[PDB]
This record gives structure tokens, C-alpha cells and sequence, in this order.
């Protein structure tokens, strides 16, 4: 034993190492301070995450360090930028606890981001080995079971948000939901920040929404649901809300995964699997963590972590909407979400071959600032298995709510039929929309009113 | 007005569009299936089947003739068709072809 | 009712408005795209957070919108930079749910960060009105009750971390803990990611640590404790671990707040108040969220949120250590943490006068890359009420563990006596340390070996 | 005999009393609303709406004409008039105008 | 607590209490309030009506139920037990609850108006 | 060797340093207090008091004389000095002066 300070690069820089089918891999994009060699910085990144410390202690000799230490085995420069490099890091499996996402996040991204020798850092991708992914629970139901239970095939699902965000009593909330539902929609949702306020307590909202759901389902003849929010300050309160949601027979509830914490989300997923109620996940606060290009966490890693924790619906951007999303990255991580076997393709933002071992898929969701004219292009990008929610596309119809819902439903059906027959949506979308609106006045009114609005803004993340 | 799942907002579909539906069925490898039922409750999942799925379908006229025969024998019941997938193991397309 | 798209600046720009003692204020620092007027952008930030939407809907007329709408009442430019402005925003109290931090975070920083018209955004401060702060539970014990229970006065508390990160089994963990306790230390901690691994299950670690603590306390004659980590995938597992921790009679446990979630943290704070076990909070992942200067959340807002949720100990940087921290901001938000009445002072990074209404204090903690020569200056900055943890300052002593602990304790006590007598620490620290090490060989050895290491690195956050 | 909530034990209301009702409706800034429904169960809360609340109300004869149109198109259903308040967010007046 | 028993005071009387907002925000508040009650009970435009059952005591379960049913079918909305009726040797609480519930259900089915009883 | 909280690893404190400690105790408004006890268990909180806190402290010599008297009468016991605060309501200084 010899105490003192040691250089990192003499121990944690092994480019001869070969990854195994068991190890867990991660990719970092980093930019260091001037005068700092890249290899030393990569060694530091792999060092402070697994076992490293600024000086060597005697206890280091009591165990087999070489078996557990992380390793940095590839550093490369990215074209078009200076003092910015990709660093790949591998970890043995005995580093992590089985069946927990919190431990993985704390071990990987706990302290490295605050390093002084690094100007900027950003985690790009995570590869999950099969031996670890077999431990987790997976989504409570998946895609196939959800579709079978809700008895809906051949078309993307439709949804709508209740507006304004806050300020409605319980009975007016119920009336708005009932009007939106009877028009021809399938889902209506509470807003992200409605939990329980002095103006509207939760029990009354639940009761009135249940009554509206029952009446509309009896009237029309189609299984209709509604997302009841659950976000609560304590595990006990959330459990109580879930129990009451079950008692009334509602078929779906929602939860905010990032702002409530992965612990609460995992326990909610376990309970939902036990009692068989579909679970909806919102993606609040994501813009705090994935906005910039040089610092933060890219969304796809959060998507993989969530798919490990549990969830059926997941917000996934809008491409042409009012929230940030680039077409290439959106498609890449959507295919990351849904499929089972995905090969490496640097053009779509995926870095490693990932296999899920028959874990069911998670349905992506596009919502925010879309209207009728966005229907064709949207359907082209996502494919059939998707859920589209119109924020202002239904209530903003000048004739109330039901005309807006009917117009949305006819527009979506016409697009799915136009692609169904063999026509190209992108080149003929205007013709399809006009022909569809020829006979139904509500669709024509929506088309006439909402053809002047376009959101063309530069993408920050390039 | 009572609705009947997908394609329940249009005027009744013409035969040519149904033929288009059928070649779309066969194009990606889905197989047809014909079902008939009396009630249209939304709390029921299973429907009565009609023979077996036509695995060796070779032309849309075959499915059209089968639907015609089903209407001929059980015309007093709702008649619908569905498509089946053998890869992902999940039906994909379902719509009503014979209303009352 | 008239539907359509409506510019924000006419409705959410009122500079005549005056804040009340009930409203909740927030400060944003933002940079917009070229061609976007600043006032319109500030109106967008205010509107999208409370009730805004990109098009008016009929339901907007069924409530008293003016009572609930957020308001932006001040936009100013910051000297030394271009296209960067401060925007102040006010919210009425009826907006938030009583006694929940998650709802506040989701309502404020939910969606605004992903806006097109904003190049970058960063929240700076939050003012909590008394009417809202009275609802929350507050820290389980505080400073005074903790000091009284642990019977320790006149000196900052001392601590150490077990090294290496992983690799030790249960019995050797206990052996290292016992050796470090008997030297003259007070607190030792499990390391952040140690929860339960294939090489070391949690029950054995708890049992052995309890046995070592009992033996050391019997031997020396001092109340000695140790943080047992609790971070678990589900609420049930964490509750079980807490119950077992209580059964053995250990007086302190630890938890990670950001990586587990505010819901779990709130329920843990409530339980530990009910059963009277001290709570220790770690600030993991904070580097992801506060590193940059233009995008993210400054740490002091998280500190206020934590002081609302519950906690006795809180990591607070090291100024001169191995992690990023500037002296001015560190002092400012430390005084924000401890004191009860804090007046506005833009020089220290505090923007609003905040009153806690006798809610007890939370002890700051400095840890990471410090050794003996850092003792004087450190004691000057923090004052008496603080807990200093030496990572490699105890086990790195070439004589084992107990000599290192004895040297650390003698150095700290000599500094506190030197300031106690009336001498100046900053100007004479070297002389005080040499005189202290004159008669205790362990202190002399530590001083001799660890005088060559200095960390002088440029601060990113300016 | 089955009753129909408030103002349901009187002889049928005359048109002039309806006009006075509507004038008091608009006097304190409440806005009218028209609902029509088939059944009159006492466990049902929501009714089907007709157009939108008339925010640009200028005369009782306008709401009278609206009720006349409602009877003209859906005379086989119960028709009732409600009123909304924009500051207390809760409706205040409700009664039945047209019976089958 | 103790001020009222002082010697130097011949008479004392508290008149008003001001509750600061910071304290009133702590309490629970009424379970439902006015708006939610009106919405749940579906009654607008008129004050609610009620009645007490008389005499004070002396009625069995079935006569209690018959009186409540008769008074409810006439056009009232609420009927109440009397303050001191809790449980006596002549009329226990379970039978009274059962009979009042049956009468409420029958009257509500007969008339078509939501009816309740304290 | 058994230890007795802070200032218990230094060689024995001289009288001048104790006087400096006491004057710093009085400087910011902390008041002295004298306690004596027989046993030194670490699970016991309360100790036996001697007179009252000296609110009229005017010189360190007074507290030194009081400690001398305390040693004179009960010298066979551990004797220690504490300091009290009247603002934050929490003692701040505690060290052992007389060991057996």
C-alpha cells in the first residue's frame, strides 16, 4: 500500500478491451477545459462514476478492484466541432441492483456532471443488457393487450384536453367532458397541474367525470375513457386516489413520472399491473433536462428508463406542433420505444443494438398545438399505432365542442382511408381534406377557419 | 345516432372501396375473417365466427362472395369482417359491412 | 365569444400591478430569438405557465379568468450582456394545492422551458408567502433539537465516507467503520449508490454497522451515529428498511431526494418525524440541473423546496473542494438555508425578502476533496453550525484510519479554539496548524504529506 | 304525479311571466342556456346543450325565439332553461318550459 | 381558558375574533360548502325546505318511517331526527336507520325528486 | 481512554485560556452556568445545577472564583461549565474544567 495522488489515465484507459453481452455501456459527449488532454478527461469520467477518488486508500487493496472498476475504451472526435469528443464507457453487471432504476441513475449520472475538469457534458445513449432487462417488471399492459381491452382497431386513437387549464367547477368540468365525448372522440384528460385546489376538490371531479363517462357510453355505444390525474404529495394519498379510481370502474389513470419520482412511479406501475387499470404517463419538466445540445440528458435515455419502470402511454413531441422536436430524432427514439429489435443507426440517433426480450411496447403520444391541416403529415410519420390529442382543435370550433369532435374524427378517418386505399398522404393531403369536407359542414368550417396558422421556427437542438 | 366503431361516419362504402380494403388486407399478409352477431353492445368482446379464416385467399372476389353468402343465409344480423396478423399476433382492421 | 389566435402582450403585460403579501413571485432569466420583442416573450412566459393557450375557447368565458391568470409585471435588461433579460412573474395563491411541492414544481416549470420564442431560460429565485409556508410540515427536527439530542456543542460536526465506492463485504465494512469511529470522529456514511448488490445485501450491512457503532460508543463514551442508506425502488421497500433501522435503535438515516422523487421524500420526512429519527438528504444529480449559467435551475430554489419538504442535513458545496461552487452564491444560499429573516441583497444572489415563520433550520454540509490544510478557511466561511466530511482526509493517513481521524479532530478543534481565543484564521492558519501539529505526531504527518495538493480551477457559473 | 323540479306545482306559466323571468335572468348579469333531454330520471345530472350561451343577449324575445326554434325541431323532448353566473361559477335558476 | 375567572373583573364577554390568513390556510374547511352541495343535490332557484318529526320521543320505528314518508311525498325536501334521539329503550338506531332509508328510497322512486334525511 | 466531548483531546487547559474562554462567553451575551456530576455516561442528558446562571457577570474573575468554590465543596465530582443564549434559546459552549 502506497498512499498519495495518482493519475487516472494510467489505470482506466484500456482500448484493447472488448465489450461482452453482459456489460452495460454508456456514451458521453463532452467538452473539456483548454489544456486538458482528452484521454485524461475520459478516464476521469469513467473514474468518478464507479470507484475513483482523488487519492488512494489502504482499503482499496482489500478487494478485487479490477473486477468492479469501470472502463473507458473509446474516445473519438466529432466532425464539425472543436474540443468536443465522444467517450464510450463500460460497466460490469455486478455494479447495479436488480430491478431498480433509481440506483442505475444515481450510479451513472450522480457526480460526474459536476466535475471541474469538464466544460460541458451530455449523456447520449444507454445500452441495457438482456440479463438486466429480464429483472424489471415492464409496462403493466403494453400495446396489444391495451388494444384488445379497449376494442379499437385500424385507426389512431383520439384525445382532447380540457381548457382553460384551471378555473372550472366540478359540474362544468363534467359538462365539458360529456360534450367533448359525445361528439366522437375517445379520450379526455385532466391537465398536468390539476391535483386538488381550493376551487375544485378531487372527489367531486372524479364523481362527475365518472357520471359523464357512463352517460356518454350508454348513449353512443363505444367504450369511452378518461385520464384521471393522480399526482399526490405522499405514497398514501396516491394509493387512496388509485383505489377510489378503481372502485368507480374507470379504465385509465395518469401520472407525472419525472416530477413525482421514479419510486412512486414504480410502485404505481406495480399496483396497476396487480389491479389491471391502464396507466398513462406524462412528460412534464423534460424541457429542463433535454433542451440544450451541449449539457443535459437526451430524451431517449429517459424513454428507455421509463419503459423499464412501466407505462402504456408516453408523450413524444409533435414535430410540427408548438413543442420542440426534430423529425429525425423523433422517429429514431419512437422506433426505440415501440420495436423489439433495433440495430445501430447513427443517422437516427440510436447508438447501440438494443433487445427487449419480448417486453411489450409503449404507445407514443403527440399533443400540443395541432389542428385539422396537420392530420395527413402526422399520420404519415407515426404510423397507425399512435394517440393524437388536440389541445385547441376541438373546443375552438366556433360551434362549441361536439362539432369540433365530429370534424376531428372525420378528418382522421379520411386520412387513414386515403392511405388505406393506396394514395400518398404528403402530396395529396389538401385534396383529401377538401374532398372529406365537401359533405360534412363541420369539417369544412374547421378547414376554412384553421388554414392560416403555421408554426415554422428554427430548431435549437441540431 | 348509434355508432358502430371505425368507418361509422361515412355514407355506406361502395363495393370498389371494399375491394380496395381486401387487397390491402392481403398485401401485408393479414388474413380475412367473417363474423355475424345480433346485438351490438360495447361490453361484449367475442362474436360468432363463420367457418374458418380463408388462409389461401387468392382474389377479393372470394371474400366478396363469402360476404354475399353470409348475407344470404343470416341476413337479419349485423355482419362484419376483420383482419388477422400472424407475426405480432393481433388483429388490425375491423369494420362493419352489413348493417341491418 | 370570439375564437382565434390572440397575441399575448395585450393581456399579460401589466406594469401597474403591485405584489401583495399573499401572491407567489418568481424570477426568470431568459434570452429570446432574434426578431422577438422582449415584452411579448415575457408575456408568453407568464401566460403559458398558469392559464395560457394558443387559441381562445368558449369555456374561457365560463369562469373569472382575471382572478386566476398569472401576471408579468417587470422586464429589465442585465448589464454586460445582450438579448438577455430578467422577467418577474406573480401568481395568486388560489393557484396551488396546500402542502405539496410536486404540484408547485409542475405548475411553474412544467411546460414553459420548451418554448420556441426563447433561446434559453433559467429560473433564479422563488418567494414563498407566509400563508403557503404555514401549510407544509417543515424539517423533521431542525438544528436546535438535533444538537440537543446528540449532545454536541461548540464545534462543527465531523464525518467521513467509506472508500472505495464498492467492493467490501459486510464484515469488512463494519471493521472499517469501527476503526474510523474509535479514532475520535463522529459520523460516517454509506456511499450514494450502495443500496443492495449481489456482493453485499442490506440486512447484513445494517446489522454489522449497528454492532460496530454500539461497541465504539461503549468503548469511548461519545454518542456516535452512522447514516444508513434507504433509497429503494418502491415506497414499501423504503418503509421496510426504515422500520428495521428504527428497530436496532440507530439515530440517523439518509436519503437521496432528487433521484427518488419529492413524493417519496415527503412521506419519509413525515414518517421520520412521527418516529423521531434524524433525516439526512443528499443532493445527487444536482450537477445535471444547475451546472450551466443560461439554462437549468439554480440550486437555491431546490434548497428552498427541500427546506419546505423536510430534511436536517443538506449537502452545500465545498468552495475550495473538488466540486463546482462559487463563494458568493454559496454564502448567499447558505444564509437562505439557515436563517429565519433574510432581506433582499442582489450581491449574494437572493432576490426577495423571505420569511420562514419560525420553521426550524437545516444544517448545511461540506464534503468532497478536502484535507487538513483546508480546515481554517473552511471554518471561517461556514461558522460553528456545520458538518464537515472528509472523503480521503482520514483513511488516506499512511498509518491506517484511527490516526487519520485523530489528526482531523485535533486540527478542527485547534482551529475552533484559535478563532475562540480571538485570532484571525485566514491570516495565521499555517501557524495555527503547525503549532497544533507540534505535539501530536499524526497531525504533523498529515500536514507534511498533504501540503502539496491544491485545486485552483476556473468557475463556470459566473 | 311525477314532478319536474322547481316551479313544477303551478298551473302552466304564461308567456308574460316567462318574459319577466328572463328579464330578471339578465338583470344581474346571468346568461341563459337551453337544454333538451328525453328522460327525466333524478340520478342524471348532465343534459344535452343547444348551441352556446347567448352572451350577446339584448332582449327577452331573442331567448323566446330560441325556445320556439327548440320546440320546432325537438318538440317531442323535455325542454328547459338554465342560467349561469360568471363570478360564482354556479348556476342559479332552472325550470321546465316545454313538456311532451 | 382562565381569564373569565378573574377577581378584578365583575363581568367579561368576548365579542369578535380576527383570523389571520396564514392561520386560516391551515384548517380543513367545511367538507363540501355551498356550491358543491347545490350541484350534488340538483336544486336551484329556491330555498330548501325541511321539517322536524314530532312529538319529541315516543314513536316506534315503523311509525317514524310512515311519518317521514307521508311528509316527504307532499313536496318537501328534508326531514330530520330530533336533537336528543340517539338510542333509547323504545327505539334503537339500527331499525330507525333501516326504516328511514326504505322510506327515502320509496318516496324518491315515486315522485322523481332527489330527497334526503338527516 | 474515556473522553468527554469537545476540548477533551488537548492537554489540560491553562487558567489564562480558561479566562479567555469565559470572556468570549460573556462577549456576545451568553451567560455562564456551572454543573457537577458523579458519573459520565453518554446517555444521560441532565446534570445537577449550582446556584443560578450569573446574570450580573462583570468580570471573568467572578466565574473563576465560583468554579474554585465549586471545586472546594464538591471536588470529588466532575465539574463543567456551560454557556446559555437568550435569543436562539440553545446552549453553545460546553467543556470539562475539573476532572477527578
Amino acid at each position: 500500500y502506497k498512499a498519495g495522488v495518482k493519475d487516472y489515465k494510467l489505470t482506466y484507459y484500456t482500448p484493447d478491451y472488448t465489450p461482452k453481452d453482459t456489460d452495460l455501456l454508456a456514451a458521453f459527449r463532452f467538452s473539456p477545459q483548454p489544456g486538458v488532454p482528452a484521454d485524461e478527461a475520459g478516464a476521469a469520467i469513467a473514474a468518478e462514476s464507479s470507484t475513483g477518488t482523488w487519492t488512494t486508500v489502504w482499503t482499496d487493496l482489500l478487494t478485487d478492484m479490477d473486477r468492479y472498476k469501470g472502463k473507458c475504451y473509446h474516445i473519438e472526435p466529432v466532425q464539425g466541432e472543436e474540443n468536443s469528443y465522444f467517450a464510450f464507457i463500460a460497466y460490469p453487471l455486478d455494479l447495479f441492483e436488480e430491478g431498480s432504476v433509481t440506483n442505475i441513475l444515481t450510479s451513472i449520472v450522480g457526480n460526474v456532471f459536476g466535475f471541474k475538469a469538464i466544460r460541458s457534458l451530455r449523456l447520449e445513449d444507454i445500452r441495457f443488457p438482456v440479463a438486466l432487462v429480464k429483472t424489471f417488471q415492464g409496462p403493466p399492459h403494453g400495446i396489444q393487450v391495451e388494444r384488445d381491452l379497449l376494442n379499437k382497431y385500424g385507426r389512431p386513437m383520439l384525445g382532447c384536453t380540457i381548457k382553460p387549464k384551471l378555473g372550472l367547477s366540478a359540474k362544468n368540468y363534467g359538462r365539458a367532458v360529456y360534450e367533448c365525448l359525445r361528439g366522437g372522440l375517445d379520450f379526455t384528460k385532466d391537465d398536468e397541474n390539476i391535483n386538488s385546489q381550493p376551487f375544485q376538490r378531487w372527489r367531486d371531479r372524479f364523481l362527475f367525470v365518472a357520471d359523464a363517462i357512463h352517460k356518454s357510453q350508454a348513449e353512443t355505444g363505444e367504450i369511452k375513457g378518461h385520464y384521471l390525474n393522480v399526482t399526490a404529495p405522499t405514497c398514501e394519498e396516491m394509493m387512496k386516489r388509485a383505489e377510489f379510481a378503481k372502485e368507480l370502474g374507470m379504465p385509465i389513470i395518469m401520472h407525472d413520472f419525472l416530477t413525482a419520482g421514479f419510486t412512486a412511479n414504480t410502485t404505481l406501475a406495480k399496483w396497476c399491473r396487480d389491479n389491471g387499470v391502464l396507466l398513462h404517463i406524462h412528460r412534464a419538466m423534460h424541457a429542463v433536462i433535454d433542451r440544450q445540445r451541449n449539457h443535459g440528458i437526451h430524451f431517449r435515455v429517459l424513454a428507455k428508463c421509463l419503459r423499464l419502470s412501466g407505462g402504456d402511454h408516453l408523450h413524444s413531441g409533435t414535430v410540427v406542433g408548438k413543442l420542440e422536436g426534430d423529425k429525425a430524432s423523433t422517429l429514431g427514439f419512437v422506433d426505440l420505444m415501440r420495436e423489439d429489435h433495433i440495430e445501430a443507426d447513427r443517422s437516427r440517433g440510436v447508438f447501440f443494438t438494443q433487445d427487449w426480450a419480448s417486453m411489450p411496447g409503449v404507445l407514443p403520444v403527440a399533443s400540443g398545438g395541432i389542428h385539422v391541416w396537420h392530420m395527413p403529415a402526422l399520420v404519415e410519420i407515426f404510423g397507425d399505432d399512435s394517440v393524437l390529442q388536440f389541445g385547441g382543435g376541438t373546443l375552438g370550433h366556433p360551434w362549441g365542442n361536439a362539432p369540433g369532435a365530429t370534424a376531428n374524427r372525420v378528418a382522421l378517418e379520411a386520412c387513414v382511408q386515403a392511405r388505406n386505399e393506396g394514395r400518398d398522404l404528403y402530396r395529396e393531403g389538401g385534396d383529401i381534406l377538401r374532398e372529406a369536407g365537401k359533405w360534412s359542414p363541420e369539417l369544412a368550417a374547421a378547414l376554412d377557419l384553421w388554414k392560416e396558422i403555421k408554426f415554422e421556427f428554427e430548431t435549437m437542438d441540431k | 345516432e348509434r355508432r358502430f366503431e371505425t368507418f361509422s361516419y361515412l355514407p355506406p362504402l361502395s363495393d370498389r372501396q371494399i375491394a380496395a380494403q381486401i387487397e390491402y388486407m392481403i398485401e401485408q399478409g393479414f388474413h380475412p375473417l367473417i363474423e355475424f352477431n345480433e346485438h351490438s353492445n360495447p361490453e361484449e368482446f367475442y362474436w360468432t365466427m363463420w367457418k374458418l379464416p380463408l388462409f389461401d385467399c387468392k382474389s377479393p372476389q372470394q371474400v366478396l362472395d363469402e360476404v354475399r353468402e353470409c348475407r344470404s343465409e343470416y341476413g337479419d344480423c349485423y355482419i362484419r369482417v376483420a383482419g388477422f396478423d400472424n407475426i405480432k399476433q393481433c388483429q388490425t382492421v375491423s369494420f362493419i359491412v352489413h348493417r341491418p
